[PDB]
RNA sequence: CGUCAAAGCACUUUGCAAAAGCUAACGUAUCUGUUUCUUGCCUUUUACCAGAAACAGCCGUUUGUAAGGUGUGCUAAUUUGACUGUAUAGUUUUUGUAAUCUUUU
């Protein structure tokens, strides 16, 4: 099958599976996160409260608590079993754009239009660290180790920071413009990155040079943050584009699947943790589950 | 105050007394004098045991407190699915341009 | 306070207790107090020695009591919220 | 009495306020009485002329009459219907209630006379407005307003000071005619539509 | 909002303002009662324009020159001499010289929004400067 | 992709060759945020006016906006001010005319 | 070059999320107009004679459907004897095609009883001490005569109306509001407006 | 009154949902219509008389929730909840009758 489920009122942004592979969550401009099943593809809770639009979901690695990143500074927290509020992580003085989580579900990183990175504990309700750069930040990724945090800004310079040192250790180079989504592999050994130059580049974690520049997935005037993912094997790379197409790569530098279906710009493509399924979201208010037999 | 003391409520406790004896069981009720009520109690005089049941201790008699164990023990949103389809667009290029 | 009301509720039943004296007393309880006085009948004392005796009527001082031992059905009894300006727990319809 | 049904609130007068064709403002009552009384005059005139029925003229006191004197062939075209006439005679009433305020804001009348005035109107609507001949139920709203008069007069009038005019305790006699429009409005749209 | 003899008098400062406020009423009747000329949309333009002046007067007397007591300024609004809804916007930045509340309604416009007047002269063309249809705005933008 | 294959019809005039949903051309739904469309539309119009104007009118800038406002601003008549119905002071408002 | 990147970025984020902003535009409340705006339309349109408004005339009949509903809002607002005039609210068709009175009378009940009782005090007293009570003429204005110019009535001044002599010593805690429209709208003795 | 927690607050405009759960005024108010029957006054049908049952409309009311508007504060104010909320060195608990030694198994 394919399954193009409808439900949201307005532009949807982010849609992700549990780490387990038993649910979706989705939510964009609706101010409504809508949970789903995978295997009778039905809705669940209408997580209501966020007074800004959602920009990023992420399941806790317990598969119970959910975290948002509203446009009104809040980062909310939700008990996916019951569906009640837990907290309002009040901090930033602007619009949050990305979130990331660890193994230990306890630490979270967010990224504002205040040019401020901030690490959060799920127990304090306050910031543990505050890394002020200069130009409004956009994408962030934290490693599996719980050590390296990658920041993506407007300079095209993916900076790398550790939790012990807090020094500008390294800076990725050769990306001319804008970053819309970082993504660390299931190894902890390589990033993915969507630039506004349409060069969906991979980078190294440890020597730190490029690997493979992919090219063929356009951003334009919309200025949405488009996403990228690593497949459960780390064989395939799934980048969406404003051309209504989900450009899946071969990770060897070869375009295999280029499946259309959406009527509007695509945002955050994902992969299921085990069985080969693709979550693809788009302003359109629609979502697909593209499979491979 | 007594904010901490309410937190202990319904936990299995180990209570040492001035006599030396140590009572054990859950905590049902608590006081400003530290009168404790305890459920299914067992003294350990010392290789010894006794079964009492419900025990109400005074404040004079109690020395220390210590937890043995922890406390004992949105329907469907609008969304709907559909099947497949995957239409091809005649045009290429981005969404806003043309 | 609730630790006193539970006592008053076991009036009528048979109770065991321990005093600073060292001896334990067992009998039907007739009256209690907020002080922790007691009034019992048909008591069967047992000291440190093991010496049994009979006492027809007894009064006590709470100060002298170490701890009581109460019947089992007295764990399902209600434990109320009380209030700032009330002596006895009781249930409360009014404000709070 | 039924016990009321569960429902969401429709409210017509806040739908019209949500389109770009209606605007809102605050004015004096008697202005907006005249406003209506006029609006209705025209809304009938434009209907009378669109039918090309231009040998009859409505007076400004909602009084319809022929000038020419007609053939039987030219009368059958006139023959306006049970609705239009009911709609008309509901205007004839609105005119009296409003005029009789206009008139007290010249000085002509003075308050105590005006209250009485108002009261006479409701209590006599059978006689000022020849409406009952297009909607015969109406002779129930009439009969009631008469059966208030009796009840009041023989409680107020009598005292030591009873014969003629004065009264002006209209509130009950007024009610009757509101609750009537509650039930007519809905029907009289359907008929006019 | 008509006040008469045998009523509550207004606050002390009022009767200095009296002449000017009558000056407006007198002019306003003169527009109502006269006939227009152009389109029936244009015909009503000089009401809004005048109405804007009556409120600016009072917005001037309380916030800049300071020739009125808070007691009076409030009395003026709750007597409808000046539109508060409007004056509220004059306090907010961006609207510091706005024409008519009707030029800032997204929901009136065929699509989109905002009486062309509301656009800062900078951007739009020489050909489409023209004038608004509602009120006859002409660069209500706070600056241009 | 899978191409068609065959000899290709030789007659085929210009009018037949295009794939048309609705006679003139193919028409399909779009999902562009409106702000992008409004932003896009204005820029295109200026170019069209400019050719008719025959003037490029320089490039859009920062700070020079203030120069462009002032240049427009200076010609425009001074506001009458409140409280003057009459002229010689008078109260031209935003209504005021540049000249 | 980086300074300009962000300037473009921030604006695009501002159109998407933007403090007080709907999908793109800035939403607002439908603010009500000046009173003269409506009053002019009535004068300019007149009797729907001139060609300049030959468009409207289609709508004007369209209104007819909702006339019976305008009558009914108007009468459920009639000003009451003790009031000198009463201000109201309105919906008008920008066409000058109808005026809907958009308030409900709304009143606090023991008070309103009191008032109407106090009428029935004056109204009996006044009937006994008048002698020559001149009841209204009706069809207040003659058939032929065209309706009243609104602008004439705005000059007249209102004239005084019923009420009762409330001595300060005794009726102290009601005298300052026992004859308003929305009594104590400003105090904490009521919600708000 | 006191603590703690949450939240801007009061006032207001629209949208969207609901409103016998254990016999009870969503509205201490109250009007029109349709169908099916029964009787009135009647022969032109409508328009009506005044009872029933079954459906409907209309004029209103309450609540929750979403987005807004005005005034005020976001270096504060207000609301809302929650609570095992009082102060005792002199006899019944928190300013000690404790301290110490020795023998038996």
């Amino acid at each position: 099958p394919n399954l193009q489920m409808f439900g949201h009122t307005a532009e949807v942004l982010v849609a992700r599976f549990d780490p387990s592979g038993s649910y979706f969550a989705s939510g964009g401009m609706d101010r409504q996160i809508l949970l789903w099943n995978v295997f009778d593809v039905k809705n669940y809770g209408v997580l209501n409260g966020c007074k800004g639009a959602i920009t990023d979901l992420q399941w806790s690695r317990d598969s119970r608590v959910v975290y948002c990143s509203s446009s009104d500074t809040h980062l909310m927290s939700w008990d996916a079993v019951s569906g009640q509020k837990i907290r309002k992580h009040k901090g930033h003085a602007g619009v949050v754009n990305a979130l990331d989580v660890l193994k230990v579900s306890e630490l979270l990183t967010s990224v504002s239009d205040d040019c401020t990175m901030k690490v959060w504990d799920s127990r304090s309700k306050d910031c543990i660290k505050t890394i002020e750069e200069k130009y409004p930040l956009t994408a962030v990724a934290i490693a599996q180790q719980g050590t390296q945090v990658f920041i993506g800004g407007i300079d095209g310079a993916i900076k790398i920071w550790d939790l012990r040192n807090n020094h500008c250790s390294h800076v990725l180079k050769g990306h001319k413009d804008i970053i819309t989504s970082l993504a660390i592999s299931k190894d902890g050994s390589s990033l993915l990155s969507n630039s506004m130059d349409n060069t969906v580049r991979i980078f190294d974690v440890k020597a730190q040079r490029q690997l493979q520049i992919f090219e063929g997935a356009i951003h334009g005037q919309e200025h949405n943050l488009l996403g990228v993912a690593w497949s459960r094997n780390s064989r395939f790379v799934g980048a969406g584009s404003s051309d209504k197409n989900v450009y899946v790569w071969s990770a060897t530098g070869d375009l295999r699947y280029v499946l259309p279906g959406h009527e509007g710009s695509v945002n955050h493509v994902d992969f299921h943790p085990h069985q080969d399924i693709i979550l693809s979201c788009s302003s359109d208010r629609t979502i697909f589950l593209g499979e491979l037999n | 105050g007594t904010t901490k003391m309410v937190s202990l409520l319904n936990h299995s406790l180990n209570v040492t007394t001035k006599d030396g004896r140590t009572f054990v069981g859950q905590l049902l009720a608590f006081d400003g004098f530290m009168n404790l009520v305890l459920s299914d109690c067992q003294e350990y005089r010392h290789e010894e045991k006794r079964m009492l049941g419900l025990v109400i201790l005074r404040g004079e008699f109690i020395v220390s407190l210590s937890v043995q164990g922890p406390p004992p023990m949105l329907l469907s949103g609008p969304g709907v699915a559909r099947p497949a389809g995957r239409g091809i667009p005649l045009g290429q290029a981005p969404v806003g341009l043309a | 306070s609730l630790c006193i009301k539970l006592l008053h509720e076991t009036q009528g039943h048979i109770v065991t207790m321990e005093l600073e004296n060292g001896s334990t007393y067992r009998g039907k309880l007739i009256e209690a107090e907020d002080n922790m006085n007691c009034q019992m009948r048909d008591i069967s004392v047992t000291a440190r020695d093991g010496r049994v005796s009979h006492l027809d009527q007894v009064y006590i001082r709470g100060s002298h009591i170490r701890f009581l031992i109460v019947p089992d059905m007295l764990r399902n009894a209600p434990m109320f919220k009380v209030g700032p300006g009330r002596s006895v727990p009781l249930p409360t319809r009014g404000r709070r | 009495m039924a016990h009321p049904k569960s429902h969401t609130n429709r409210s017509l007068l806040r739908q019209l306020k949500n389109t770009k064709f209606f605007q809102s403002t605050s004015i004096d009552w008697v202005e907006a009485g005249l406003q209506v009384c006029r609006q209705g005059y025209n809304m009938l005139q434009l209907l009378i002329h669109r039918k090309g029925l231009t040998y009859l003229h409505l007076d400004y006191n909602c009084n319809l009459k022929p000038t020419k004197t007609l053939t039987t062939k030219e009368r059958k075209k006139s023959r306006f219907g049970n609705a239009f006439h009911l709609m008309r005679e509901i205007l004839r009433l609105t005119k009296l209630i409003v005029d009789s305020h206009v008139q007290y804001r010249l000085g002509n009348i003075d308050a105590y006379q005006l209250a009485d005035g108002l009261h006479y109107i409701f209590n006599h609507v059978g006689q000022l407005t020849g409406m009952y001949r297009y909607k015969y139920r109406l002779m129930r709203q009439i009969r009631a307003c008469k059966d208030f008069k009796h009840l009041i007069y023989y409680r107020f009038n009598t005292g030591p000071v009873g014969k003629g005019p004065g009264c002006g305790f209209w509130a009950p006699s007024w009610r009757v005619w509101l609750f009537f429009l509650r039930g007519i409005v809905p029907l009289l749209e359907r008929w006019l539509g | 909002r008509l006040r008469t003899s045998r009523t509550k008098r207004p606050p002390d400062g009022f009767d200095e303002i009296e002449p000017t406020l009558i000056e407006f009423q007198d002019r306003m009747r003169q527009i109502e009662n006269t006939m227009g000329k152009g389109t029936k949309t244009e015909m009503l333009a000089p009401i809004f324009q005048l109405h804007h002046q009556r409120s600016r007067y009072i917005y001037d007397l309380y916030y800049k020159r300071e020739a009125i007591s808070t007691e009076l300024y409030n009395w003026l609004l709750k007597q409808n001499y000046a539109d508060g809804n409007l004056i509220a916007k004059w306090k907010k930045p961006g609207y510091e010289k706005l024409c008519c509340l009707r030029c800032i309604q997204t929901a009136e416009s065929k699509f989109g929004s905002t009486c062309i007047c509301r656009v800062p002269k900078s951007k739009l063309d020489k050909d489409q400067r023209v004038r608004c249809t509602h009120c006859g705005c002409n660069g209500c933008a706070s600056c241009d | 992709v899978q191409p068609a294959l065959g000899p290709a019809n030789p007659f085929v005039t210009k009018e037949q060759d295009s794939i048309k949903n609705s006679i003139t051309g193919y028409a399909e739904r779009e999902y562009v945020p409106n702000f992008v469309f409004n932003q896009e539309y204005y820029a295109n119009t200026h170019a069209i006016y400019g050719k008719r104007n025959f003037d490029d009118n320089e490039a859009t800038t920062s700070t020079d906006l203030k120069r462009k406002s002032q240049k427009i601003k200076e010609r425009r008549e001074d506001p009458g001010d409140p409280s003057i119905l009459e002229g010689d002071g008078a109260y031209k408002g935003p209504w005021a005319g540049y000249g | 070059q980086l300074n300009e990147r962000a300037r473009k970025w921030r604006a695009s984020q501002k159109s998407k999320f933007g403090v007080k902003r709907k999908q793109g535009y800035v939403q607002t409340e439908k603010a009500d107009l000046p009173p003269e705006h409506l009053r002019k339309i009535m004068k300019d349109r007149g009797d729907m004679s001139s060609r300049k408004f030959r468009a409207d005339k289609r709508s004007y009949l369209g209104a007819l459907k909702y006339l019976p509903h305008a009558v009914l809002k108007l009468l459920e607002n009639m000003p009451m004897p003790w009031e000198e005039y009463r201000e109201v609210k309105v919906l008008y068709h920008v066409t000058g095609a109808i005026t809907f009175v958009n308030e409900s009378p709304r009143v606090i009940e023991p008070h309103f009883i009191a008032q109407w009782g106090t009428m029935w005090m004056m109204m009996r007293r006044e009937k006994r001490d008048r002698k020559n009570f001149k009841r209204l003429r009706f069809p207040p204005f003659d058939d032929e005569e065209p309706p009243f110019s609104i602008d004439q009535l705005l000059d007249l001044e209102p004239l005084e109306a019923i009420r009762m002599d409330l001595d300060e010593e005794d009726d102290a805690p009601v005298m300052d509001w026992f004859y308003e429209n929305k009594a104590l709208e400003d105090t904490p003795h009521v919600n708000g407006p």
